[PDB]
């Protein structure tokens, strides 16, 4: 039987906060140092030189993977 | 892939245009170094220094 009619209180208080980072926030990426390329030399069958900026080059990279390439002041 | 590392991160500079100022370009008989800077070696040691 029913004796009464009432209004339904509830305590919805969130007072605690637990947020956990999903895994992919910590995954790696590939980051690189970046300087302005002053020049480039490519050689595979035939050598080719491109010069963007002529200055005394303070750093030089050599990379052999497919074609021989030399990145000047890179 | 293990190779996914060796991709280019940035777009590499295109070759749009002609050989640079005082480039080595070789006529009928010319002894040409790609290596030696044409303009900065010709410039007197007296001035530029050793």
């Amino acid at each position: 039987m029913f004796l009464i009619h009432f209004v339904h209180y509830k305590t919805i208080l969130q007072k605690y906060t637990f947020k956990f980072k999903h895994i992919f926030l910590s995954i790696d990426k590939y980051n690189s140092l970046f300087f302005n390329i002053s020049g480039i030399l490519i050689w595979l069958n035939i050598i080719h030189i491109n010069i963007i900026l002529i200055k005394y080059s303070f750093f030089i990279l050599i990379n052999n993977f497919e074609y021989l390439i030399i990145l000047i002041s890179t | 892939y293990y190779w996914s590392r060796y991709r280019m991160p940035t777009q590499m500079p295109k070759f749009d245009g002609p050989a640079p100022v005082a480039a080595p370009q070789s006529m009928n008989s010319t002894k040409t170094n790609e290596f030696i800077d044409p303009i900065d070696d010709k410039f007197p040691m007296s001035i530029r220094g050793p």
